[PDB]
């Protein structure tokens, strides 16, 4: 499949520090089924968000259903099946950063993954079985879809 | 003859009595390149076929901006 | 000072660098024989920069102490940086 | 250790390479790396 | 850093088990926790250490860290960490023995 | 007017190799004037490239390999950002981090040190800008910029 | 007593070509066009034309400096493609759309002058 | 068999020799050709390269996997499935080496040859790049003279960029 | 400070005092080293001659 992590989550505040610029926003959002966190800097000027929203987001290693892996090269002719089809807005971005609590003696718990999308900037963070397929420097797909 | 620049090993700047005079003391099936008297545009591949018998083959030179210069395509 | 113990850097200096390629260059443009394969290249700098990658250039680097003894070294026993 | 030998040799090429050359005129050098910020500055 | 930092930071642990486990791999775990020649090592690395520190204190008897120094072992570190792709979350087969050597 | 001096005035005084001074062991050329004021706005968080402008911009990158990056942004369209086109300017896999002047002072110990808000944290990872501004502090003449470790 | 002749930018020396094809060696199926005494108008105009071009991967183009005379348009296609052939129906579609434009506009002065 | 094939130029000046070959991607390190001729090794027709590397598997297990490497100094006497299993080759330059080879063009560029199979191009950072190498689509990998730890990064890098081609192309094939 | 008395804590840290220091118009190095309560390790003059 080639997917990392899948959830639902509700918008609960946009920019709270205040709005730092124009076409981006900054959302805080919570998933529902493994009750992680997410910190997502979104493009608003082409895709719109409101408060209280809800969408399903889609962390994925490929686009391809077949497992594929990419070059990381614009293939704007390539017509094979996409799971981008199925969402509306996607990005492609790289991690950069785990961070996790813990000890000299003891294994993580809790776990933050961060993503950057160009400079957009990602924070996943939860528990750290959720986060096991994120590794530093990996390229990864962020899918996410409004759902009503 | 005409001294040439060729920095390979098999290449000496030699006439054809000095060539076989080096080449009577080495192995068969070596080689030794030298300046061609046809002119400035050939050039000579002599190999020992067998103990005391030596070929020499003309190797013609196009492409060149020099006569002393190895020609483009030989 | 026998070069048995030559005590001065095994690195060629900058300024070693810089005037044994102009040096050169003048013999190659005054007609020295080349030490490379030229193959198509003329000029005579890029002809001596060639030669010292090639670890071919045909001159001694004579350094001076500051005591009156000097050390000869072959331009290919110095490690050549930039 | 694959890392940490290459890291050894990379110390060792950059510090070699930070030494100074035989020739150099340090003293103008001196003079300028002086002179030069003392004409960025006023009298008062 | 204060001397118990200093300590804390600076003195290589071949006590606790479990930590180690966490650094470095099994084969070398064996080997710090079992060999005495190794640990002695890693003493006298620390001793020297801690001898250093008192004459870098010397040197700078205000707390001035800041100094300019050749080679740039942090980036170069990271350089390393980036060029063979090091996963700092999983232990690492370098001998501590060979780092000191 | 010979070969020997201008072999000397290639190896030791061209311009490039006189890039880091030894009076204060820092560059002594950065950028300036418009080109320092655009770069500052051209990597904002929210700057965005169509695939034309993309194009274009790369026809000005004379080290460029040939090959348009994924954009960053896939749908609803394809975006590019000015981030992803400075990161193809920075040359190999340099390791720099710096802070944009109006980085906060209480931002790095707080939560969001490693997620800016303002975007004032600049880090180049493996020779590409995963976050911040590009300004005098990083671009500038100053000790540890970008172009001085690019020398 | 330095200044170009003002016909300088748009006559041809002589034994200077129109237009030069290269291959660009980077990357597969991309070539390099240089043309010479053009500027903005006619590189803009094919560059935009080219991006209509669903087989056309890249197409961009400058003007390497602007007291030079000289464009540089570099154009990449899928393989079952070509550049040249890019080019040429680039040119092809541009004219068209041009000698359309002349008719209509002559039907709508026509329209005006009348009433 | 499915061990992959590597296929080295011919000619005695390339930096990468038959005996070289195997120290270099067996070692991951550089040695002169000349260093090897003082130490008077014994070349030989077939060659065999063990390289250990770590397996990727579900729950973060590694095993050292050690998959032998088939390298070829004359590649004319090979069967045309042994032609179908060879993956890489390295260019020493001129063409004329490739030439008596299946799936190349009448004209004799071997384009078609390298779009099929990946080829790398080793030399000297310093040495010009030889133009007929950067017309064709090849890799290159530099290695400093001087510096003798700049060669297990750039190993490193032909095999992972051996390997992802290699998985993305041919899987059936014990890459 | 740069004129602070920095000491090493017994915990070894440094830390820095803040005490009187004494500025002066002229130059009498010398005699002020001598006179009693005066640091003789510190005390120092901005007149490179004396």
């Amino acid at each position: 499949a080639g997917i990392l992590f899948e959830d639902i989550f509700d918008v609960k505040d946009i920019d709270p520090e205040g709005k730092k610029f124009d076409r981006v926003s900054r959302l805080h959002c919570e998933s529902e089924s493994f009750k992680m966190d997410l910190i997502l800097d979104v493009n608003i000027q082409i895709y719109p968000v409101d408060l209280g929203d809800k969408f399903r987001l889609v962390i994925a290693s490929t686009l391809y259903e077949d497992g594929t892996l990419d070059d990381g090269e614009y293939n704007p002719t390539d017509d094979r099946p996409s799971r981008a089809d199925q969402f509306e807005y996607v990005m492609y971005g790289k991690v950069y950063r785990i961070e996790g609590d813990e000890t000299s003696t003891e294994a993580a718990t809790r776990l933050s993954a961060y993503v950057s999308y160009g400079g957009l900037l990602m924070r996943l963070q939860g528990d750290a079985n959720n986060l096991h397929g994120f590794e530093v420097d990996s390229r990864v797909y962020l899918l996410m879809k409004k759902l009503a | 003859y005409i001294k040439r620049v060729i920095a390979h090993p098999s290449f000496h700047n030699i006439n054809f009595k000095q060539a076989e005079k080096m080449m009577e003391t080495m192995d068969q099936g070596d080689v030794i390149i030298r300046p061609s008297s046809k002119g400035e545009n050939h050039l000579t591949v002599t190999w020992k076929v067998s103990d005391g018998i030596y070929q020499h083959v003309d190797v013609r030179e196009e492409g060149k901006e020099n006569a002393f210069s190895l020609g483009a395509t030989l | 000072q026998a070069n048995q113990k030559r005590i001065t850097t095994p690195y060629m200096t900058k300024y070693e660098r810089a005037r044994v390629l102009g040096t050169r260059a003048l013999q190659i443009a005054m007609c020295a024989p080349v030490m490379v394969e030229l193959e198509g290249e003329t000029d005579p700098l890029l002809i001596a920069m060639k030669e010292l990658k090639a670890r071919k250039i045909p001159i001694i680097i004579r350094r001076y102490l500051p005591d009156g003894s000097y050390e000869d070294w072959g331009v290919d026993e110095l490690i050549i940086s930039d | 250790g694959e890392a940490f030998d290459w890291l050894l040799g990379e110390i060792e090429s950059k510090f070699n390479q930070a030494i100074a050359h035989p020739g150099e005129m340090v003293g103008a050098l001196a003079a300028q790396s002086l002179g030069e910020p003392a004409t960025q500055m006023t009298l008062n | 850093p204060s001397n118990k930092a200093f300590e804390k930071k600076f003195r290589f642990d071949y006590t606790n088990e479990r930590a180690l486990r966490r650094t470095l791999q099994e084969d070398l775990v064996k080997d710090v926790l079992s060999n005495a020649h190794i640990q002695n090592e890693l003493e006298r690395e620390f001793e020297r250490m801690r001898e250093d520190r008192e004459v870098l204190r010397v040197i700078f008897p205000t707390g001035d860290s800041k100094v300019v120094l050749p080679c740039n072992l942090l980036r170069m570190i990271w350089n390393a960490q980036k060029i063979f792709h090091i996963n700092p979350r999983l232990p690492s087969d370098l001998h501590p023995i060979k780092v000191v050597e | 007017q010979s070969l020997e001096t201008r072999a000397e005035i290639q190896e030791l005084a061209m311009v490039p190799r006189m890039i880091v001074t030894p009076q204060s062991n820092r560059p002594v050329m950065g950028i300036v004037q418009d080109t320092l004021t655009a770069v500052r706005k051209f990597t904002k968080r929210d700057v965005f490239l169509e695939r034309g402008e993309v194009m274009n911009l790369l026809m000005f990158l004379s080290t460029w390999d040939g090959k348009v990056p994924q954009p960053a942004i896939l749908k609803p369209r394809p975006l590019w950002t000015g981030k992803q086109i400075f990161s193809l300017i920075i040359p190999g896999h340099i390791n720099c981090i710096r802070t944009h002047s109006t980085h906060p002072d209480d931002e790095d110990s707080g939560p969001y040190k490693h997620i800016s808000p303002g975007d004032t944290k600049v880090v180049v990872e493996n020779g590409e800008l995963i976050m911040g501004i590009l300004c005098k502090k990083s671009l500038g003449t100053s000790a540890g910029s970008l172009v001085h470790i690019s020398y | 007593m330095n200044a170009p002749p003002a016909f300088e930018s748009f006559l041809l020396f002589e034994g200077e070509k129109k237009i030069t094809i290269n291959k660009d060696t980077k990357v597969p199926n991309a070539c390099l066009f240089t043309i010479n005494k053009e500027d903005h108008t006619l590189g803009n105009i094919i560059k935009s034309q080219l991006l209509k071009d669903p087989q056309v991967l890249f197409a961009g183009y400058k003007v390497p400096h602007p007291l030079e005379h000289k464009i540089i348009i570099r154009v990449q296609t899928t393989p079952d493609y070509s550049p040249q052939e890019a080019f040429t129906n680039a040119i092809t579609d541009l004219i068209s759309e041009l000698s359309l434009l002349e008719e209509r506009f002559r039907v709508a002065i026509k329209d005006k002058q009348e009433g | 068999s499915r061990t992959p094939i590597i296929i080295i130029p011919a000619a005695t000046t390339s930096l990468i020799t038959m005996l070289n070959a195997k120290d270099l991607l067996q070692d991951l390190k550089f040695v002169p050709s000349d260093e090897k001729k003082k130490q008077g090794c014994q070349r030989e027709n077939e060659t065999l390269i063990q390289r250990r590397k770590d397996q990727m598997q579900p729950g973060g297990t590694a095993i050292s996997v050690t998959v032998p490497y088939r390298v070829v100094d004359q590649p004319l006497k090979l069967m045309p499935q042994d032609w179908d299993r060879v993956v890489a080759v390295f260019v020493q330059g001129p063409a004329w080496q490739f030439k008596g080879w299946p799936w190349l063009l009448p004209d004799g560029s071997p384009v078609d040859i390298f779009a099929k199979i990946k080829a790398f191009h080793l030399k000297y950072d310093e040495v010009r790049l030889d133009p007929n190498v950067q017309k064709w689509d090849v890799t290159v990998l530099e290695l400093s003279y001087h510096k003798r730890h700049l060669d297990r990064p750039v190993f490193l890098r032909f095999w992972e960029t051996l390997d992802r081609y290699m998985v993305k192309h041919k899987s059936h094939l014990r890459f | 400070d740069n004129k602070k008395k920095i000491i090493i804590t017994e915990d070894g840290e440094f830390k820095a005092l803040q005490e009187w220091i004494l500025e002066t118009d002229g130059v009498s190095l010398m005699r002020v080293l001598s006179e009693k309560d005066v640091d003789p390790v510190r005390t120092t003059s901005n007149d490179i001659v004396e």
